[PDB]
């Protein structure tokens, strides 16, 4: 079967360049082009360029001109995108697809950061006292400023489920990550009721277990 | 080059319905469109080519029709399957271009967001910036507005939102707008409200606090 193997991640420093890997299988590699598509959450899918790996053939969007540069490897089925002088802007996935967009590589994920591995600072969300009645309080842990991802929480080791809402991890102005995890429970429990959050950020071998309770 | 502008950005249904998605070119493109499906961690599924032309493989559910400026992926009795985000992408001319997709979720009723403000916490503010931070709770639709002001000074730039999945029981959202600032700014001001407003509220909800209590 027709297969388009890519990289999957690469960590990139702000100015340096990275060279992602599209290696196909199944079928006869200079027969058809390959196109290449950079995905963002917000800017969305959009072509970059493709290649015509029997001649070597290229045709970029003007967007990516002086960003991509596109070349293949007939000995190993392999082609080839080398990205530029990264900023922030190129973090993307990136994918391969062959000419009829019909089979896709998995997608290579690019983080583009200065930061060096960090473990993540642990704050409380504390519960508001003397708040509503309605026996119902929100509380909660700001995970922030880690690297790179990913970071887990849990509440009371696993045993506090129920209306935990972990929230996915936003990027900030520092290159370093950051997210909350809240939950609701009984406004009755609190005071006597323990609530800890905990976070491990495998990445560091760091762990955090942190005691959220109103503040005096 | 040829923008294809792709409608709704969201749409909710219930299984067995219709769920038709457009998308329109800037200029002619004949029937050079294709239809794409995308789900979380995953590449693009092609799903219709030059316009009508269903994959091999997919679903009779899909239909793509239209062309020169108008396209249509209709997607009759919809499944649980079928929530996913829909791109459609033109190939008549260089450079290829996508529309701005359709995600496709799950609906239900109207739900008010139920909100929570948090203080800075002692703690943080030894790093040097402090962090309010702001809760949408369980709320539906996704659809929400939320403002920062300080001392009745609405903020711009210095905060961000992030939303959750629809959740797997009651299919709402939940939504923290953080709004970053230096320890410094947080001293200088004592006044802190998050304003939200959301179609199941009948007026803005604003919660707030004090700085130092
Ligand atoms: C990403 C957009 C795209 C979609 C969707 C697509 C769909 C598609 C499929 C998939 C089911 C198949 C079997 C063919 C079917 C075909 N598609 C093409 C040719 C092309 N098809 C192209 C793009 C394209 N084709 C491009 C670009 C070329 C030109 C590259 C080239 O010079 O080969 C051909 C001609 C190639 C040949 O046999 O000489 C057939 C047949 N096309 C029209």
């Amino acid at each position: 079967q027709v297969q388009l193997l890519e990289s999957g991640a690469e960590l990139v420093k702000p100015g340096a360049s990275v060279k992602l890997s599209c290696k196909a299988s199944g079928y006869t590699f200079t027969s058809y082009w390959m196109h290449w598509v950079k995905q963002r959450p917000g800017r969305g899918l959009e072509w970059i360029g493709r290649i015509d790996p029997n001649s070597g053939g290229t045709k970029y969007n003007e967007k990516f001109k002086s960003k991509a540069t596109l070349t293949v490897d007939k000995p190993s089925s392999t082609a080839y995108m080398q990205l530029s002088s990264l900023t922030s802007e190129d973090s993307a996935v990136y994918y391969c697809t062959r000419r009829d967009s019909d089979y896709w590589g998995a997608g290579t994920t690019v983080t583009v950061s200065s930061a060096s591995t960090k473990g993540p600072s642990v704050f409380p969300l504390a519960p508001s006292s003397k708040s509503t009645s309605g026996g119902t309080a929100a509380l909660g842990c700001l995970v922030k400023d880690y690297f790179p991802e990913p970071v887990t929480v849990s509440w009371n080791s696993g045993a506090l489920t129920s209306g935990v809402h972990t929230f996915p991890a936003v990027l900030q102005s520092s290159g370093l990550y950051s997210l909350s995890s809240v939950v609701t429970v009984p406004s009755s429990s609190l005071g006597t009721q323990t609530y800890i959050c905990n976070v491990n950020h495998k990445p560091s071998n760091t762990k955090v277990d942190k005691k959220v309770e109103p503040k005096s | 080059e040829l923008v294809m502008t792709q409608t709704p950005k969201f749409m909710s249904t219930s299984v067995g319905d219709r769920v038709s998605i457009t998308c329109k070119a800037s200029q002619n493109v004949g029937t050079a469109v294709a239809w794409y499906q995308q789900k979380p961690g995953q590449s693009p599924k092609l799903l219709i080519y030059s316009a009508s032309n269903r994959y091999t493989g997919v679903p009779d559910r899909f239909t793509g029709s239209g062309s020169g400026t108008d396209f249509t992926l209709t997607i009759s009795n919809m499944q649980s399957e079928d929530l996913a985000d829909y791109f459609c992408q033109q190939y008549s001319s260089y450079p290829l271009t996508f529309g701005g997709g359709t995600k496709v979720e799950i609906k239900r009723t109207v739900a008010a967001p139920s909100v929570f403000i948090f203080p800075p916490s002692d703690e943080q503010l030894k790093s040097g910036t402090a962090s309010v931070v702001c809760l949408l709770n369980n709320f539906y639709p996704r659809e929400a507005k939320v403002q920062w002001k300080v001392d009745n000074a609405l903020q711009s730039g210095n905060s961000q939102e992030s939303v959750t999945e629809q959740d797997s029981k009651d299919s709402t959202y939940s939504l923290s707008s953080t709004l970053t600032l230096s320890k410094a700014d947080y001293e200088k001001h004592k006044v802190y409200a998050c304003e939200v407003t959301h179609q199941g509220l009948s007026s803005p909800v604003t919660k707030s606090f004090n700085r130092g209590e």
